[PDB]
Formats: structure tokens, C-alpha cells, sequence
């Protein structure tokens, strides 16, 4: 609000404003890819965590 | 003698499907050559001892 000033006359009208911003939501991604038979010749359980 | 026309002629007809599979492949013979064995894995790791 305007700082108060000495009154001299009449009220002098003033103004103030009103600001905004904004962000926009963004799209991610990650993925990778192993065959049908490398995962399901692994005795071991190498593979397994990958999720 | 009703006359009919060819198209309606055609369809009576018998289906029979007893052709199906007539010409076969030659017959197997690896049988007698060859034994059986199944796997797991990658590959099949054969050992043996000597006498």
C-alpha cells in the first residue's frame, strides 16, 4: 500500500499493481531394453533388480 | 427340370477337408543318429572321466 504522506489539498489518488508468474509441468522419461532370452537364460540372478 | 442358375447351382456342394495334410515331409530319421537332450541355459557344458 502507498507509504502515508503529508495532507495538503485534497487526497491524492494513487495506484497499485498486482504481479504474476507461472510454470509449466514438463514430461521425463527413462527406459532400457534386454531380450527375451538373456533374461530368462540367467541362472544366476544377476537381473533380476532391475526394477 | 427346375432351371437354377449356375451361382446357386455352385453351392450345392459338399465340403469334405480330407485333403488337409495329404503331402507330408520326409520321414524323420535323426533318431537314429542323434540323442536328445535339453537345456537351461545359454549353453550345455558336457563332462566325462576317463577310464
Amino acid at each position: 500500500f502507498p507509504t502515508l504522506k503529508e495532507w495538503v489539498g485534497k487526497r491524492t489518488i494513487q495506484q497499485m499493481e498486482a504481479h504474476g508468474y507461472s510454470i509449466a509441468n514438463k514430461t521425463f522419461e527413462g527406459t532400457v531394453g534386454i531380450s527375451r532370452d538373456d533374461f530368462e537364460d540367467d541362472n544366476l540372478g544377476i537381473y533380476a533388480p532391475i526394477f | 427340370m427346375i432351371v437354377t442358375p449356375a451361382s446357386i447351382k455352385a453351392l450345392m456342394t459338399s465340403w469334405r477337408k480330407d485333403f488337409q495334410g495329404g503331402l507330408e515331409d520326409a520321414p524323420s530319421q535323426y533318431n537314429k543318429i542323434a540323442m536328445v537332450v535339453n537345456s537351461s541355459t545359454r549353453s550345455n557344458t558336457y563332462g566325462w572321466l576317463g577310464k
